RNA sequence: UCAUAAUAACUUCUCGAAUCGCACGGCCUUGCGCCGGCGAUGGUUCAUUCAAAUUUCUGCCCUAUCAACUUUCGACGGCUGGGUAUUGGCCAGCCGUGGUGACAACGGGUAACGGAGGGUUAGGGCUCGACCCCGGAGAAGGAGCCUGAGAAACGGCUACUACA
RNA sequence: AAACUGCGAAUGGCUCAUUAAAUCAGUUAUCGUUUAUUUGAUAGUACCUUACUACAUGGAUAACCGUGGUAAUUCUAGAGCU
């Protein structure tokens, strides 16, 4: 994503628990426990991406640098609207069945996500989402990976 | 027809069988003599009607006094 | 529905149990306890029902009164107490011990077994850590936790348990090669020996077993049990859990009548 | 309006009918638990000293302390009050009590002596009531008989006889069953 | 109290400090040769059981 | 950021047992001396059981003479807090302008509790389901609350309306 | 007997008024919470308070005797003990 500044609210936005103003300096690997930025892997074969490590964003709600675990199901859908701030909209299609006629007829619906300043996504790309906890009134899924365009 | 199946008990001992049988087959055979009691709808008025008094009450001619 | 339910309608208990739809209205509800609600083996009905021994409910809560007959070798005084999986049953007096477990049609049957050998049992560990002080525990399918393991114990493993002291006397991996008994399912009662496990990522992997008589068949972890690598410790019921078409069991039927009589 | 007069030191009470009113206008303005001169009830109240305890109206209600008002009011009487028995735990029913302030609706005065006065009363002071039982602990009758942390209590112990209706056996014996 | 009276009271809240010893005294040695004849009942028990 | 361990401190602040009864033994310095077995009523943390509250996906009758709806006084999302047993526009402030719809939204009717299932048969279907089994709601109509682990309870309380 | 204290009385039983993604069904979840009871494990008071007694702390109250008010209720006053 595209973010001029870091700090641009009325409060200080930091990583909870993440001491970062220390007298002693020691040069670790760890991410959180040396004191530098602090991230991890969640999972399911699902790799970290390369922006997250050396990115300076503090989000709460981020799969990655953030207190949000990914756990449930995995969804998969078509993206329609990427235009307001740090939430995204998606639209599943499926196919109903109706006995008596013995043939189809398409159904849709759709879904709201929260999409991390780590991807840049636009209108028109493949997107996988999965459960997290509840994050709004009508939010529950979180983005992971977009696949490359067409 | 002409035959009858039914259930026995063999007891050990008359103790035995006094401490562990029930109380309507032991007045079926006559052992011991049954209960006389009143109707469970007389009980349960007495029950009933016994909570609204107050500390003793097996006597309770003591309000009568109260109006002289 | 203002706090939790107390009372259990008949023709609503499970299906194992055994209970004729006529003649009453309700069930024993099995009180809590150490073992699952749905897959229980309520005392009442075990002595009432399978070994005859009560004719009716009042004499019933009557002869545990006197503390003749003990489950785990401690005594127990809850009519509606839920014995399980693996539960041994001592009474002293008549001089037999039994242990609830499977038959072959996925339901409780009396099980004679030999006094000397019917004082152990064995469970399956569901977790395995250190609790407070650093001390390491586990606890077994029978609410049974142990503190100062093996280390190389691990989950989902089962334990050899005394009975009478509580020590870890022996263990069985799980892995393949083993005897196993399923526990949960529309399979009850066979047994097999662990071909191979593969695992999906997320949870809800399967297991696939093979019978003594070459068939093959596949069941959830949480409803193996393991009772050996080979000669399982226990004694197995009669028919070894090999589950029969109906082909054969209406060839055997007829062929042991014909042979008594 | 009756009068109720108690006397604890001698454990005695004693009801009196009063009918002249005159004699009665210096209770009135007074407040329940405050201090009053006997000396206009009579020549024979000469010296007494009256303690104001209680009292109750015509129609039955009972008073309650620390509301000021001459008539009436509701209430809401919860648990650990006065003029109020809870039928359940934590329940509360409203009430109508009257206020402290004493004033000519009620029907009946309950009051106690405070100071012994030279004259004495034909009814009241005569008599002494014996009390029913005594202490029960064992710390308490140690420090009642004034023993020492030593000295076996338990022969020391107050006994009463008791006996049967018409059996015509003796009597036997009874013990306060010290509980510490 | 209404068991005793008011004059037994008071002798006996009165009573002299040095009968309250004797007294002790009394019971304590009473005390104790009947526990010594208890005693004595457990020898007779040991004799039983040197008998059997 | 798990289980758990360690350091510097704090607290109208907990717990670490002043309870009860039926069976009668052992030692020696022999004093009301010492030691010693089975059970009821408790108690901090972990595990288990009966659960409960929220929560992911898909599936409900007829109607267009119902085609656009939602944000006064939260309607869509972001941030900082308050409150709840906990997440969450549940609430309080600041900042963006969003969310659903002809793939039938929104509204009006229902002589509509939902499901397991009943009736009728070549097959496909049509119709019923208040009612013995499971789940939800109610005790004349609305709201408010104590005790208690658990209630917005009515064979619990308070207030109004209509009867009495 | 009575009464204090503990527990249950939120389980059962009746009905279908409202309610059209609301209830409900099958399938998932609580790494987002509470949990009576049952069952199994589990707590060196370091010093305070040389000391307060530890061979064991301190005040009320029920039942109760006796005296009342109102035509009226499972309404209650004040007095004396434990
Ligand atoms: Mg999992
Ligand atoms: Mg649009
Ligand atoms: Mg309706
Ligand atoms: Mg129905
Ligand atoms: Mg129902
Ligand atoms: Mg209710
Ligand atoms: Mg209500
Ligand atoms: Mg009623
Ligand atoms: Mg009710
Ligand atoms: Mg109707
Ligand atoms: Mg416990």
């Amino acid at each position: 994503a595209t973010e001029l500044t870091v700090q641009s609210e009325r409060a200080f936005l930091k990583q909870p628990h993440i001491f970062l103003n220390s007298k002693v300096k020691v040069k670790s690997t760890r991410p959180g426990k040396g004191g530098r930025r602090w991230y991890k892997d969640v999972g399911l074969g699902f790799k970290t991406p390369k922006t997250a490590i050396e990115g300076h964003y503090i989000d709460k709600k981020c799969p990655f640098t953030g207190m949000v675990s990914i756990r449930g199901r995995i969804l998969t859908g078509r993206v329609v609207s990427t235009k307001m701030h740090r939430t995204i909209i998606i639209r599943r299609e499926y196919l109903h069945y109706i006995p008596k006629y013995n043939r189809y007829e398409k159904r849709h619906k759709n879904l709201a996500a929260h999409v991390s300043p780590a991807f840049r996504v636009e209108e028109g790309d493949m997107v996988v989402v999965g459960q997290c906890r509840p994050l709004s009134k009508t939010v529950r899924f979180n983005v992971l990976r977009v696949l490359p365009r067409t | 027809g002409g035959k009858t199946t039914g259930f026995a008990l063999i007891y050990d001992s008359p103790e035995a069988l006094k401490k562990f049988e029930p109380r309507y087959r032991l007045v079926r055979a006559g052992l011991a003599a049954k209960v006389e009691k009143a109707s469970r709808q007389q009980r349960k008025q007495r029950k009933n009607r016994l909570k609204t008094l107050r500390g003793t009450a097996k006597v309770k001619g003591a309000k009568a006094k109260k109006e002289k | 529905a203002r706090g939790p339910k107390k009372h259990q309608k008949r023709l609503s208990a499970p299906s194992h149990w055994l209970l004729d739809k006529l003649s009453g209205a309700y069930a024993p509800r099995p009180s809590t306890g150490p073992h699952k609600l749905r897959d229980c083996m309520p005392l009442i009905v075990f002595v009432r029902n399978r070994l005859k021994y009560a004719l009716n409910y009042r004499e019933t809560k009557a002869i545990m009164m006197q503390r003749l007959v003990k489950v785990d070798g401690k005594v127990r005084t809850d009519i509606t107490y839920p014995a399980g999986f693996m539960d041994v049953i001592t009474i002293e007096k008549t001089g037999e011990n039994f242990r609830l477990i499977y038959d072959t049609k996925g339901r409780f049957t009396v099980h004679r077994i030999t006094d000397e050998e019917a004082k152990y049992k064995l469970g399956k560990v569901k977790r395995v850590q250190l609790g407070r002080g650093g001390v390491p525990f586990l606890v077994t399918h029978d609410a049974r936790t142990i503190r100062y393991p093996d280390p190389l114990i691990k989950v989902n493993d089962t334990v050899k348990i005394d009975l009478e002291t509580g020590k870890i006397t022996d263990f069985i991996k799980f892995d393949t090669g083993a005897l196993a008994m399923i526990t949960g399912g529309r399979n009850m009662g066979r047994v097999g020996v662990i071909t191979h496990r593969e695992r999906h990522d997320g949870g809800f992997g399967i297991v696939h077993l093979k019978d003594a008589l070459d068939n093959t068949f596949a069941t959830r972890e949480s409803n193996v049990f393991v009772i050996g690598s080979e000669k399982p410790w226990i004694s197995l019921p009669k028919g070894k859990g090999v589950k029969l078409t109906i082909a054969e069991e209406r060839d055997q039927r007829r062929a042991r009548a014909l042979a008594a009589a | 309006m009756k009068l109720n007069i108690s006397h604890p030191a001698n454990g005695s009470q004693k009801l009196i009918e009063v009918e002249d009113e005159r004699k009665l206008r210096h209770f009135y303005d007074k407040r329940m638990g405050a201090e009053v001169a006997g000396d206009p009830l009579g020549p024979e109240w000469k010296g007494y000293i009256l303690r104001i305890t209680g009292g109750n109206d015509k129609q039955g209600f009972p008073m309650k302390q620390g509301v000021i008002a001459p008539n009436r009011v509701r209430l809401l009487l919860s648990e650990g009050h006065s003029c109020y028995r809870p039928r359940r735990d934590g329940e509360r029913k409203r009430k109508s009590v009257r206020g402290c302030i004493v004033g000519p609706d009620l029907s009946v005065l309950a009051l106690s002596i405070v100071k012994q006065g030279e004259q004495d009363i034909p009814g009241l002071t005569d008599v002494v009531h014996p009390k029913r039982l005594g202490p029960k602990r064992a710390t308490k009758i140690r420090r009642f008989f004034s023993l020492s942390k030593d000295d076996d209590v338990r022969k020391y112990v107050i006994r009463r006889e008791v006996q049967p209706k018409g059996e015509g056996k003796k009597p036997y014996t009874k013990a306060p069953r010290i509980q510490r | 109290i209404v068991g005793a009276s008011l004059e037994v009271i008071k002798e006996r809240r009165s009573m002299r400090p040095e009968a309250r010893n004797a007294a002790r005294l009394a019971a304590i040695k009473e005390s104790k040769e009947k526990k010594a004849a208890a005693q004595a009942a457990k020898k007779a028990e040991k004799a039983k059981n040197a008998a059997a």
